[PDB]
């Protein structure tokens, strides 16, 4: 009788004042699943076209997400904006005005948190990403499709913006959708996977009829529902508290990652979405970088959000023709800086970004002789070892080789337990943190390593005699 | 109905 | 300084409407006054103009329907920080 869906995203124990806005299609706001916790709004921006059609697609969503029957968060008041026609199509600038009608209203009659659906998806829009941006800036959640394209979804908008949650799509079976030429887009501006095929929902077909539909938005209505009910428990979390804890209640590593083409593997995350089960936790999450060009300067960049720390910063190219990373300054945020090098094709900088208020995190450098560095102090920890170098071929101390520099990540956090667990042998080696420990810092002992990242609480080295080591902390 | 062409481009 | 966008997919595009976005601090008056000169300027060239909306709240800016041909001069405009042809968004 549950849908393999809803019980999909149930987690190993389980048992009004949020809103979840949608823009979408037009709305059958008296179906039974919906009817009296959907308003439709008064506002409508939509192309001209070139009546059962016309509210499928929306009314299916408000059906997943806050269906009385089949719906993730049941007991969901919701608010439709229509922008898209009867074709399913909008614009950029129509969907601008609706996002600006959002934060009229929330300034003319605030109500408590606001979670914001946008089941759609353009090409790359800077205008779209922007605008989003400062939505979330304002203290707004946003969801969204991944798109549908089988495609790296930063090509998309709004699926490319940073500050929202992008979603992708996951059958029945926990693999990403794929469906000919089409599917699930999948990438480092993916967050999470939800399921997204085969998903029962209201049909606007009759008022008390159910559809099957696929897609993205499935995926994406699914997560909106799931923030909903968290948000519903502790409404005082920000947005950056938000996605680190969908993150953490994910369920791990059930995606076959052969999938996804080879260099989408290691910046997809192996995650799809899961209610939390239901006094302070270290969460904390890796970003990847988009792959740099194959010259010599070529860099590649990873940021984390704007509250959340960067704890350590990896490197990696799957050449291995790479020099290595570095922890620098920028804009008054640690930023994480891989660098290429000669005959590489590019490389992808990593960075580990956690939530770890009352604490401020400095870089401590040592040049080539091999190369020490450490964290001067005591309640002061070591998080994070970074190592790059010029050529081309310990409690709270990182070493790498004599020909290297080498970099520390420094905080002041009282708060904070750390322990560093190594492990060697051979393509690759892993170590992982115990139970209740979370993974800050992620690196290789100075043979030949690709490259190393993080990925949830497991430190991976690639090589083509070669160690692991982990940084593992957690709260006291 | 499955991939209802409702949702693009399925 | 001003910028141009118009979408990478280019049977996405929708030509003929762009959206001006002018700099963060930019007061809603400001942004209106900035509208109104473009729309003169175009005008003294015998291109009609038709302002759709001015944004703010999250952007400041505004909606506009117009020739691009009206590109070049739109970007010297006071205020503006890029301008991005209005493209498709499609239901997923
Ligand atoms: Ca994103």
């Amino acid at each position: 009788s549950i849908p393999w869906n809803l019980e999909r995203i149930t987690p190993p124990r389980y048992r009004s004042l949020v809103e979840v806005y949608l823009l979408d299609t037009s709305i059958q706001s008296d179906h039974r699943e919906i009817e009296g916790r959907v308003m439709v709004t008064d506002f409508e921006n939509v192309p001209e076209e070139d009546a059962s059609k016309c509210d499928s697609h929306g009314t299916h969503l408000a059906g997943v997400v806050s269906g009385r029957d089949a719906g993730v968060a049941k007991g969901a008041s919701m608010r439709s904006l229509r922008v898209l026609n009867c074709q399913g199509k909008g614009t950029v600038s129509g969907t601008l005005i609706g996002l600006e009608f959002i934060r009229k209203s929330q300034l003319v009659q605030p109500v408590g948190p606001l979670v914001v659906l946008l089941p759609l998806a353009g090409g790359y829009s800077r205008v779209l990403n922007a605008a989003c941006q400062r939505l979330a800036r304002a203290g707004v959640v946003l969801v969204t499709a991944a798109g549908n394209f089988r495609d790296d979804a930063c090509l998309y908008s709004p699926a490319s913006a940073p500050e929202v949650i992008t979603v992708g799509a996951t059958n029945a079976q926990d693999q990403p959708v794929t469906l000919g030429t089409l599917g699930t887009n999948f990438g480092r501006c993916v967050d999470l996977f939800a399921p997204g095929e085969d998903i029962i929902g209201a049909s606007s077909d009759c008022s008390t009829c159910f559809v099957s539909q696929s897609g993205t938005s499935q995926a994406a209505a699914h997560v909106a529902g799931i923030a909903a009910m968290m948000l519903s428990a502790e409404p005082e979390l920000t947005l950056a508290e938000l996605r680190q804890r969908l993150i953490h209640f994910s369920a791990k590593d059930v995606i076959n990652e052969a999938w996804f083409p080879e260099d989408q593997r290691v910046l997809t995350p192996n995650l799809v979405a899961a209610l939390p089960p239901s006094g302070w936790q270290l969460f904390c999450r890796t970003v990847w970088s988009a792959h740099s060009g194959p010259t010599r300067m070529a860099t590649a960049i990873a940021r984390c959000a704007p509250d959340e720390e960067l704890l350590s910063c990896s490197s990696f190219s799957r050449s291995g023709k790479r020099r290595g990373e570095r922890m620098e300054a920028q804009g008054g945020k640690l930023v994480c800086r891989a660098h290429n090098a000669f005959g590489g094709e590019g490389v992808y900088a990593i960075a580990r970004c956690c939530l770890l208020p009352q604490a401020n995190c400095s870089v401590h450098t040592a040049p080539p002789a091999g190369t020490r560095v450490h964290c001067h102090q005591q309640g002061h920890v070591l998080t994070g070892c970074s190592s790059h170098w010029e050529v081309e071929d310990q409690p709270n101390q990182c070493v790498g080789h004599r020909e290297a520099s080498i970099h520390a990540s420094c905080c002041h956090a009282p708060g904070l337990e750390c322990k560093v667990k190594e492990h060697g042998i051979q393509e690759q080696v892993t170590v992982a943190c115990e139970e209740g420990w979370t993974l800050t810092g992620c690196s290789a002992l100075p043979s030949h390593v690709l490259g190393a990242y993080a990925v949830d609480n497991t430190c991976v080295v690639r090589s083509r005699a070669v160690t692991a080591v982990a940084i593992c902390c957690r709260s006291r | 109905x499955x991939f209802e062409p409702t949702t693009f481009a399925c | 300084t001003a910028t141009f966008h118009r979408c990478a997919k280019d049977p996405w595009r929708l030509p003929g409407t762009y959206v001006v976005v002018l700099k963060e601090e930019t007061h809603l008056s400001q942004s209106e006054r900035t509208a109104r000169r473009l729309q003169a300027q175009a005008a003294r060239r015998g291109y009609l103009t038709k302002i759709l909306h001015v944004f703010h709240g999250l952007l400041p800016g505004f909606l506009v329907k117009m020739s691009g041909d009206l590109l070049e001069l739109a970007l010297k405009l006071p205020h503006v920080d890029y301008i991005e042809e209005d493209s498709s968004v499609f239901a997923q």
